[PDB]
């Protein structure tokens, strides 16, 4: 079994009171990826807010950087699925029992050779957080998470001990929802989290920037400029991002036009800078002009 | 890790004395380079037990 | 310059001075490192004592 | 992984080691002899 | 060439090649590529090619692969070779003094025992339990900062208490569990003398 | 080297040198007083025993023969150190009493603060009150003057105090600090008293036959409080040359008269320190922190 | 089904180790398939 | 070449003592120099006075053969060490096993102890050493990452602090408290069956069919050769006077210089009357405490003592 | 006082770096008295940030120590118009300006950023296919690399 200094969750799973208080038990229960013993630290979430507990080995954490509480990464803080795929990561993790269980083995051995600071392996060479992920994180706690169940007394009408229904008495969920039932064990293998794919369909409809037509197009305009930024701003906005060719500050429309060098360059730069090249302050859009 | 006790005396014996045979030479005063024949080397050594009991 | 003690070693057995102990590295911070990974964190995701 | 699984063998027994004593043939002595 | 100092205005260098020896132009304004210099490339498997200190190919890299700077692994010729000594008298033919000695055997004894009382009260398993100690204080310093969560402040403190543990309960998990034995370490190298095949002969003899 | 301390059976609230620096006394919560060798390594040899509640100040005579203590179970009590065994029983004092002071080189007495609304004096012959001048409020430090005619005190109401011996009547209040009063300690010039303050600023004052009648001279930034409250104490060096505070952030704060520079902030520590001892004779610091042990820092 | 090592086969590759690599270019070599 | 050698007198055969009904394995002298401790493949450890050769007593407890018997300088502790897989703890107040550890797979090669603690090391067949707590025969530490039958441990106080020779045909230098290998030495071919430790001089050499190896410690660095022994090597034991005695498995027995590697004499003893001549073979060999007499346990059912030559001088016996 | 291109023979390959006291010649005396006086010896690549920048020339290792041939620092030499816009940019950095003293940074790619708070003093005219080479080393989490690497010799040119 294993043995801790304290769990990992983020700070939604983590708490709110500048005191939090915690139960320590040793070989308490058994983490669902590494199969065996684990510790069990269990963390009083808010007022009247289910008290939460660890739910994975700290081995079976550090191995895929996530909450062993909240079960989302804890850079980003999106389903696994996604925040892999945000780094493009790749994961061999083993499946069946015994394969399972000699991966485990060894997982652990070579996890001992660490030094308890991050995870192991591509989780380091795939710390390229892509705005991707940096969008589609989320930006306040969704403390939401430590209400209670449906007290299914309640949900008949039956929860008859006044207003102490052990769980949130409101209208259950209609499990048609693919919300709903997701396997914890899927959940931490990146297998088919549906909400994962909503938070796919999610960051694929979320606005980017569109590629134009023929590649003698290299004219680009900016809309939405304002009259305190000068033309080298704009290069340094988009100057080592490759090489501008010209650059077109439209003040009788508060845009710009950044005529390029190289077309990738021009891609580089703009598409980094859809809605989001906040330089003092104006949101700027690049798109590739007529 | 079960002892010895009394009806293995005999098949610990030989389990010893034949591990000691191939450490022993077939694996220590070989140069036979291709694949030492220890199968064969134990054989003589069964036969030639055999062949004492006999006479 | 004189004695400064390497950030990075918490096991430092001679008596620094406020510059001795404190002074700040030279260069820009690392763009690389998610907030997690600027922290000082003597755990994987935030240190303790 | 530590079982609780126990023998009849391993009870706690012979507990203390004789050291062995001035007379009959401490290191020491064998420090000295010719 | 490359334009002379204050004569290398107007033109911008995009094939290395304007480098001649190499070489970037600061005030030239684009990104300056002499010998494959300024692109970020294909993040590819090859480790560190490492070179000793007199510039030659450390291989000693491919030997302690994964390994700690404590693993001592023989891969040279100079440790082939015979070294020589000839004094009974040298600092390199003596051994640490007892000193030191008695400080590795009282360290020894110590981690020793310790390690020897847990695996023997292992076999005591009726624990006569001792009870749970004094409260955990620990301060926790997030790597997690920002104003929304732990409501503004940048530190937490907080109380470890220890679960008791039911006397009259059986052992919780099935121990017994069987795999194949890990793989072993990286292979050390073979420091072998030249080998020789034998005759025919006597290969027959 | 290190040299940190350890055997308490909780926080350490009070530490002091001999008047010699031959001996040492720690104590806090445990109702006990721990003593040690300061020199060689560090031993640890006598427990004065008895004091009901947490013993609050330990104090010294200045020649280093006998012990007054003023613990919050309503007592000041005095002891042989030649012994470790109680000469006194002040008793009389109606709360908690915090503060202690024996006059140095005076006749025989002592002025104590209390969490009575009360400053009294007390005779160590009698087992009689000499004088008590109720401010209002319950008293947290008391320094004499070295003429041993003012009491010097620090209450609750941020505002300095000290009484006049012979006419009893409130001689010099100075005002200025940002929040409650909680050390004062007079170097051995007989003249600067030095007072800390959980308000982040600590003062010093000058007690003379003339100071300018508004005696705030240096002020140093750095200590800290917190929801913890706990005592804050300070001193002088034996030179009167370096300020040395303890805080609620595990620093140890040591700074000098002259420049006012922070010499040290020093870590090392679990706990928050709640008193530094300077050694009469060597650069030596003992930190009794709220860790439950000690630090012994060379400097 | 109850095939406790039986799809260790079809699967995944049953007990693996990455091909330690060594001071070459081994990323975008990859192989055409049967 | 190398300096020159010293000149080191022979040694003669001058007792030869018969008691045991089956090959004799290992031979260890008291502290105080009174006896010396064989024990046999009949199964018996016999303990024999020094002086004269007299059979004091024979014990009988293991149920095969006994391949290690060692004798504790700290406690009157001998321990024996078996085929039986089993490791006892003899008490010699009473006569009277008292201990026993438990936990190998395989028959036990081989058995050392700690000189300043009281621990044990124990090398099996089953490729793995163990260090158990004397006086609570519990395993502490299972030193294992051979990968044959480990053929011989050594032990030391310096560090590191246990050397194991396997059939592998590498040597490793373990960390004790630790419990693993630092460092692993794979200059020899053939099986390493026999390793020893220079009393005062931080080496230790190391003997198989190729040639005996010379290192340095700590961190086991190639010093030299030594070759001319050209059979199966059994046993190597070293001199306070750099004599190094490596006695071999068919029969002949060669004596060394440890400093300049030079084999100075070659001894080939004659088998006990009935024996054939392929039951010639040296399995232990001792320096008694005086480092005056050399005992050798054979593979003919002998103990042979060797004695140093008092008559000799340079000019008898030139040095080459 | 200007050694044109001035020569660091590192441990893994030659770095050569002509620095224009046109646009920074303090810097410019400063580097080039400062390898002519040959202090740098054992200097570990304080810094690297792979594919962005190199950085070193300490004689702690550390990143607090280093100092100038004028006291401890000086002040920048800024330039209108150059840029760390790629490689090789050879500019000492500062943790605040008018503190520049013995770290030198030589980038990887264009790093337009730093521009502003660093005086772009010239180019490594020689070693760019190595300093590629060092850029792609393991580093360990604070950048001093996991590899111990040194310039061999320290000199102007002539």
């Amino acid at each position: 079994w294993e043995d801790a200094d304290f769990p990992i969750l983020c700070q939604t799973c983590l708490g709110e009171n500048p005191y939090i208080r915690m139960t320590k038990e040793k070989y308490g229960k058994e983490c669902k990826i590494c199969a065996r013993p684990f510790t069990v630290f269990r963390w009083c979430p808010g007022v009247r807010m289910r008290f939460k507990k660890t739910e994975v080995c700290q081995t079976c954490s550090k191995l895929k950087n996530v909450c062993q509480t909240c079960l989302l990464d804890l850079e980003y803080g999106l389903p696994i699925q996604v925040r892999d795929a945000g780094l493009s990561f790749k994961d061999d993790m083993p499946k069946s029992d015994v394969n399972k269980e000699y991966y485990t083995q060894n997982m652990e051995r070579e996890i001992s050779n660490s030094d308890g600071t991050r995870p192991v392996g591509m989780l380091g060479k795939a710390t390229s957080t892509s705005d991707m992920l940096l969008k589609l994180a989320r930006t306040t706690p969704y403390y939401k998470r430590n209400r209670p169940h449906i007290c299914s007394f309640w949900v008949k009408g039956e929860c008859k001990r006044g207003e102490e229904c052990p769980y949130r008495h409101e209208k259950p969920t209609d499990p048609d929802d693919p919300l709903a039932d997701q396997n914890i064990k899927d959940r931490y293998y990146g297998i088919n989290d549906p909400v994962a794919d909503k938070l796919l369909k999610r960051a694929s409809t979320m606005p980017r920037l569109d590629p134009p037509e023929d590649k003698t197009i290299t004219t680009l305009y900016v809309g939405g400029l304002g009259d305190t930024i000068t033309e080298t701003d704009l290069r340094n906005h988009f100057y080592q991002f490759g090489e501008i060719r010209t650059i077109t500050v439209v003040q009788r429309q508060q845009c710009a036009f950044i005529q390029f060098a190289t077309r990738q360059a021009a891609e580089v730069a703009a598409e980094k800078s859809f809605n989001k090249l906040i330089v003092n302050g104006r949101r700027l859009n690049v798109k590739w002009g007529r | 890790a079960k002892t010895v006790t009394k009806q293995r005396v005999e098949s610990h014996f030989d389990l010893e004395l034949r591990a000691a045979v191939m450490h022993d030479i077939l694996d220590m005063m070989p140069e036979g380079i291709k694949q030492n024949k220890a199968r064969t080397i134990l054989q003589h050594l069964s036969e030639a037990w055999r062949c004492w009991k006999a006479n | 310059t004189g004695v400064h003690l390497d950030p990075a070693v918490k096991e430092v057995q001679y008596n620094p001075t406020y510059e001795t102990m404190f002074a700040p590295e030279f260069g820009p911070e690392n763009p690389f490192r998610t907030q997690q990974m600027a922290a000082p964190r003597n755990m994987l995701s935030g240190y303790a004592e | 992984q530590l079982s609780k699984q126990y023998s009849s063998r391993d009870l706690p027994s012979h507990t203390k080691i004789k050291y062995r004593q001035t007379t009959q043939d401490a290191p020491e002595e064998v420090r000295n002899r010719d | 060439e490359p334009p002379p100092y204050g004569y290398r205005k107007g033109w911008i260098p995009r094939l290395l090649e304007d480098f001649g020896d190499g070489g970037a132009f600061p005030e030239i304004h684009v990104a300056q590529y002499p010998l494959d210099m300024g692109r970020k490339k294909k993040m590819s498997n090859a480790l560190a090619i490492q070179v000793d200190s007199e510039g030659k190919i450390k291989y000693d890299a491919i030997a302690r692969q994964g390994q700690s700077k404590d693993k001592v692994i023989y891969s040279k010729y100079t440790d082939l070779v015979p070294k020589e000594v000839m004094n009974a008298d040298d600092p390199d033919l003596q051994r640490p003094d007892e000193e030191a000695i008695k400080e590795i055997t009282e360290k020894t004894r110590v981690a020793l025992e310790k390690s020897v009382s847990q695996k023997v009260a292992a076999a005591m398993p009726v624990r006569a339990a001792d009870k749970l100690a004094p409260a955990q204080y620990i301060r926790y310093t997030p790597s997690q900062q920002g104003v929304a969560f732990n409501s503004g402040a940048k530190q937490r403190v907080i109380r470890m208490v220890e679960m008791q543990k039911d006397p009259m309960e059986p052992p919780r998990f099935k121990i017994n569990k069987k795999i194949p034995r890990g793989p072993p370490s990286p292979p050390a190298p073979v420091m072998h003398s030249p080998s020789r095949k034998m005759t025919v002969k006597e290969q027959q003899e | 080297p290190i040299m940190l301390l350890s055997g308490h059976e909780g926080e350490v609230y009070c530490c002091k040198f001999h008047p010699n620096g031959s001996t040492l006394a720690s104590a806090g919560f445990d109702r006990l007083i721990l003593l040690w060798n300061v020199y060689g390594d560090c031993d640890n040899y006598a427990t004065l025993k008895g004091h009901s509640g947490a013993v609050m100040e330990l104090h010294y005579n200045t020649d280093g023969s006998m012990l007054f203590s003023a613990s919050t179970d309503k007592t000041v009590a005095v002891w042989d150190s030649e012994t470790g065994e109680r000469v006194k029983r002040l008793k009389g004092h109606t709360s908690f009493v915090n503060s202690c002071y024996p006059a140095r080189r005076g006749p025989q007495l002592v002025c104590t603060g209390s969490d009575d609304g009360t400053v009294k004096l007390w005779d160590i012959r009698k087992k009689a009150a000499i004088q008590t001048f109720q401010n209002t409020y319950q008293v947290l430090a008391v320094t004499f003057n070295d003429t041993s005619d003012q009491i010097i005190s620090g209450g609750i109401d941020n505002d300095i105090k000290v009484w006049d011996l012979r006419q009893n009547k409130l001689t010099y209040t100075m005002r200025g600090h940002a929040d409650s009063v909680t050390g004062l300690s007079l170097s051995s010039e007989g003249s600067y008293l030095l007072s800390n303050a959980m308000d982040n600023t600590v003062r010093v004052w000058d007690v003379r036959p003339f100071a300018p009648k508004e005696r705030c001279v240096k002020i140093f930034q750095g200590n800290v409080h917190n929801f913890e409250k706990n005592l804050l104490r300070c001193s002088w060096s034996p030179d009167g040359s370096k300020i040395a505070a303890g805080s609620a952030d595990r620093f140890v704060y040591v700074w000098d008269t002259t420049s006012r520079r922070i010499l040290y902030k020093l870590p090392g520590h679990a706990g928050s320190i709640n008193e530094v001892a300077f050694h009469p004779d060597e650069p030596i610091i003992i930190s009794a922190s709220s860790d439950k042990r000690l630090y012994m820092g060379e400097i | 089904r109850k095939r406790k090592r039986g799809v260790d086969y079809n699967a995944e590759i049953p007990f693996e180790k990455k091909p330690a690599l060594g001071f070459y270019d081994t990323s975008e070599e990859n192989y055409q398939a049967l | 070449t190398m300096p020159k050698p010293q000149w080191h007198p022979p040694w003669k055969l001058y007792r030869v003592i018969s008691g045991h009904l089956g090959w004799v394995r290992c031979i260890a002298v008291e502290p105080g120099n009174q006896w010396f401790v064989t024990g046999s493949a009949d199964r018996t450890i016999k303990i024999w006075d020094l002086a004269s050769g007299k059979l004091k007593l024979s014990l009988t407890g293991h149920i095969s053969t006994v391949r290690g018997v060692i004798v504790s300088t700290r406690s009157p502790y001998l321990f024996s060490c078996g085929e039986d897989k089993q490791v006892k703890c003899w008490d010699l107040e009473y006569n009277k096993v008292i201990r026993h550890y438990h936990g190998h797979l395989s028959a036990v090669y081989g058995l050392d102890l700690h000189p300043t603690i009281d621990v044990l090391v124990t090398c099996s067949r089953d490729s793995t050493a163990r260090i158990w707590d004397v006086r609570t025969k519990a395993s502490v530490h299972t030193l294992s990452g051979h990968t044959n039958a480990v053929a011989t441990v050594r032990c030391q106080a310096a560090e590191p602090q246990i050397i194991t020779g396997s059939h592998d045909t590498t040597i490793r230098l373990w960390d004790l408290v630790a419990g693993k290998t630092r460092v692993t030495l794979t200059n020899h071919k053939k099986s390493v069956r026999a390793v020893v430790l220079h009393p005062r001089h931080y080496t230790f050499a190391s003997g198989s069919p190729d040639n005996i190896k010379q290192w340095k410690f700590p961190d086991g660095s190639f010093i030299q050769n030594l070759s001319g022994h050209n059979a199966i090597i059994n046993t190597l034991t070293v001199n306070s006077d750099g004599v190094l005695v490596s006695g071999a498995d068919n029969g002949t027995m060669h004596l060394w210089d440890w400093r300049t590697g030079y084999n100075f004499q070659r001894v080939h003893a004659a088998v006990q009357p009935g024996s054939l001549d392929s039951e010639s073979g040296i399995f232990a060999c001792a320096f008694d405490q005086s480092e005056s007499r050399l005992l050798t346990a054979e593979a003919d059912k002998t103990i042979k003592v060797y004695r140093e030559d008092d008559t000799a001088t340079e000019e008898t016996h030139p040095v080459s | 006082w200007q050694p044109p291109n001035v020569y660091l023979e590192t441990s893994m390959g030659i770095i050569v770096l002509e620095l224009y006291w046109k646009h920074a010649p303090k810097t410019c005396k400063n580097f080039a008295e400062l390898a002519r006086r040959g202090y740098y010896n054992g200097t570990k690549f304080h810094r690297i940030i792979k594919d962005f920048m190199i950085q070193g020339g300490d004689p702690t290792g550390t990143g607090r120590g280093g100092a100038s041939i004028y006291g401890k620092q000086f002040e920048d030499e800024l330039h209108p118009d150059l840029k760390f816009t790629g490689a090789g940019i050879l500019a000492m950095a500062n943790a605040g300006p008018d503190t520049n003293g013995s770290q030198f940074f030589v980038t990887l790619a264009p790093t337009q950023w730093l521009d502003g708070k660093h005086t772009i003093f010239g180019r490594v005219c020689q070693g760019i296919g190595m300093v590629n080479r060092v850029g792609m080393v393991e580093t360990n989490s604070q950048d001093r690399p996991v590899d111990d690497v040194k310039i061999i010799k320290a000199y102007p040119s002539g």
